[PDB]
RNA sequence: GCUUGAGUCUCGUAGAGGGGGGUAGAAUUCCAGGUGUAGCGGUGAAAUGCGUAGAGAUCUGGAGGAAUACCGGUGGCGAAGGCGGCCCCCUGGACGAAGACUGACGCUCAGGUGCGAAAGCGUGGGGAGCAAACAGGAUUAGAUACCCUGGUAGUCCACGCCGUAAACGAUGUCGACUUGGAGGUUGUGCCCUUGAGGCGUGGCUUCCGGAGCUAACGCGUUAAGUCGACCGCCUGGGGAGUACGGCCGCAAGGUUAAAACUCAAAUGAAUUGACGGGGGCCCGCACAAGCGGUGGAGCAUGUGGUUUAAUUCGAUGCAACGCG
RNA sequence: AGGAGGUAAAAAUGUGAAAA
């Protein structure tokens, strides 16, 4: 977004559109808020987030590989 | 998984904005210990002390001014 | 509808040259599984095509054909959405194969005449694209350079 | 007309349409865009290949003022953001920063709800 | 009198703890001025509304207010509710290595009192954005529903009133005992500080489980486990947390709280199939990419309705309908 | 692996006695 490659700017560099802005937080920011949906919606998701960083440590099972 | 103020104990402040620039990302944006590798109150107080520059107008509310 | 895919299939072309290339437009010009009573018109058909555009029957077709050639078709997918369309450039293997589509299907109009002399019209008209074959082959241009706005 | 050198392109943008100011260092804008103005009415006004024509309403009607090395400066959403530029770069134009400035907010006022 | 009970003090830690007041920027809304253009808007689709008065729109500037994108986490405080931009004023409770001191001042507690998100009301305001009732416009069997654009009260502030929840870890309060392992957070001790270190010692919580317990799911050091103490609650569902009266409340009602009457149910976990306009994978011409038939017409045939003496009888999505 | 954007409008009633 602050980005001038000072004489080429022949490609994009759209890297920090995405992750950042432009349908991420876009899509999250603007209504549907009741200031604790999210707190309905950070203990459903973030739950179901942090045992996917759990699930690798366990990671051991009926694979035998 | 760094090294901070834990064992071997150190002050972090508000006037070295310097170093208060990388405590944010750069846009103005305080980023998450989460991914810094910092600590909470580590953070929460340079949180504030993050606020005293944008109190004081050093380090932005955004980056159109 | 899923997993597995043959591979070319097998045609029997006229008596006269083996050419599964101009079979397609004769076993497409074949009409009711009757080879025969093409055989007699087919032939009629490519003796009104070849000598009146210029060429030889190895390269009168497309005189015919490369102007009926298209390079564009369209069809609608959407991933869940407003059922739009995702349009994209057709490979070789379809795309003069859509070509001939266009051409028997000129065959049928234009009736005061024999199917031989109604195949003597737009094989004619096909040969300087001036072709109601090509006509609808400027159709199937104009349904891109607009409706391509997914991709 | 003044035939003004540097300006300064408001992208206006949404998802639907935008409207477009082709502002300079100034602010005043002689052209002008919408993506309804163009047309292409119903779902596909709901196209930035329709901002696109409008960023190509911002390509034509002022190669009479000639408007040289500008800053692209978008606000607002759309989900196709590489249409509406790049129609601005084929102006035969320069763009002198390339910015997705939008006034990010800090949460004064009430939103309303939707999506039921 | 003593001390392991409770509490006070010295030395340190922490933040949205609570009440009030100053003060900043971005976003957005209205408007003046320069430039300028025929469309702006919205959804599953569309229209409403608005714009030639020169809107939406860019920049400078003036006039506004509350919430604080990211920092910000099952982290913190507290009786609960609830409370997060920064600072200031008053003030609050808790934890710990190591000690002194009063010397069981301990625990709970109906009545009574105060507080309590939210909405409503009375007096005067903030009044920008959003928003019950309302009008217009689509979908539509009605739409008096979901949806869109404006807009009354309200959301914010001062003093009182109502004193009510899914106030939900649905688990009251206090104390003791009772394998643990993996993290977050604030303290912190002995040792060589000889790098983000080796090994312990408390509190607040998330996950899996042994002993034990349970109808089952499952709780599991904050236990539904092992015991003792006080207060409160329950006696089949529905009727009803309604009514007469009483305390209180301007109002809206809250609260204590039945009966007649009816049925033989009501309620909860789990089991196996079924169902979803839930999903992944796989298959069938289900579909996408094609040729020719049925439906318009002559002829050949069967049933139903009908008429009639019966126009044998049965079948009546199908897979009965060129069937017997 | 660690995480984001696009993700659904039309189809109702079976109101009543069918098991050792």
């Amino acid at each position: 977004i602050k980005v001038r490659e000072n004489e080429p700017f022949d490609v994009a560099l759209r890297r920090f559109k995405r992750s950042c802005e432009k349908a991420g937080v876009l899509a999250e920011v603007r209504r549907r808020e009741f200031y604790e949906k999210p707190t309905t919606e950070r203990k459903r998701a973030k739950a179901s987030a942090v045992k996917r960083h759990a699930k690798k440590l366990a990671r051991e099972n009926a694979r035998r590989t | 998984f760094c090294r901070f103020t834990a064992e071997g104990v150190q002050e972090i402040d508000y006037k070295d904005i310097a170093t208060l620039k990388n405590y944010i990302t750069e846009s103005g944006k305080i980023v998450p210990s989460r991914i810094t590798g910092t600590r909470a109150k580590y953070q929460r107080q340079l949180a504030r002390a993050i606020k005293r520059a944008r109190y004081l107008s050093l380090l932005p509310y955004t980056d159109r001014h | 509808p899923r997993r597995r895919v043959i591979g070319q299939r097998k045609i029997l072309p006229d008596p006269k040259f083996g050419s599964e290339l101009l079979a397609k437009f004769v076993n497409i010009l074949m009409v009711d599984g009757k080879k025969s009573t093409a055989e007699s018109i087919v032939y009629s058909a490519l003796e009104t095509l070849a000598q009146r555009s210029g060429k030889s029957e190895l390269e009168a077709f497309e005189v015919a054909l490369e102007n009926v050639r298209p390079t564009v078709e369209v069809k609608s997918r959407r991933v869940g959405g407003s059922t739009y369309q995702v349009p994209v450039e057709v490979r070789p293997v379809r795309r003069n194969a859509l070509a001939m589509r266009w051409i028997v299907e000129a065959a049928r109009k234009r009736g005061d005449k024999s199917m031989a002399l109604r195949l003597a019209n737009e094989l004619s008209d096909a040969a300087e694209n001036k072709g109601t074959a090509v006509k609808k082959r400027e159709d199937v241009h104009r349904m891109a350079e607009a409706n391509k706005a997914f991709a | 007309r003044k035939q003004v050198s540097d300006g300064v392109a408001h992208i206006h943008a949404s998802f639907n349409n935008t409207i477009v100011t082709i502002t300079d260092r100034q602010g005043n804008a002689l052209g002008w865009a919408t993506a309804g103005g163009s047309g292409f009415r119903g779902s596909r006004k709901s196209t930035p290949f329709a901002a696109q024509v409008a960023a190509e309403r911002c390509a034509d009607a002022v190669k009479e003022y000639g408007i040289k090395n500008l800053e692209v400066m978008v606000k607002g959403p759309g989900p196709g953001r590489e249409s509406t530029i790049r129609a601005l770069n084929a102006a035969g134009f320069r763009i002198t920063n390339i910015t997705d400035v939008t006034p990010i907010p800090h949460n004064g006022c009430r939103p309303p709800k939707k999506r039921r």
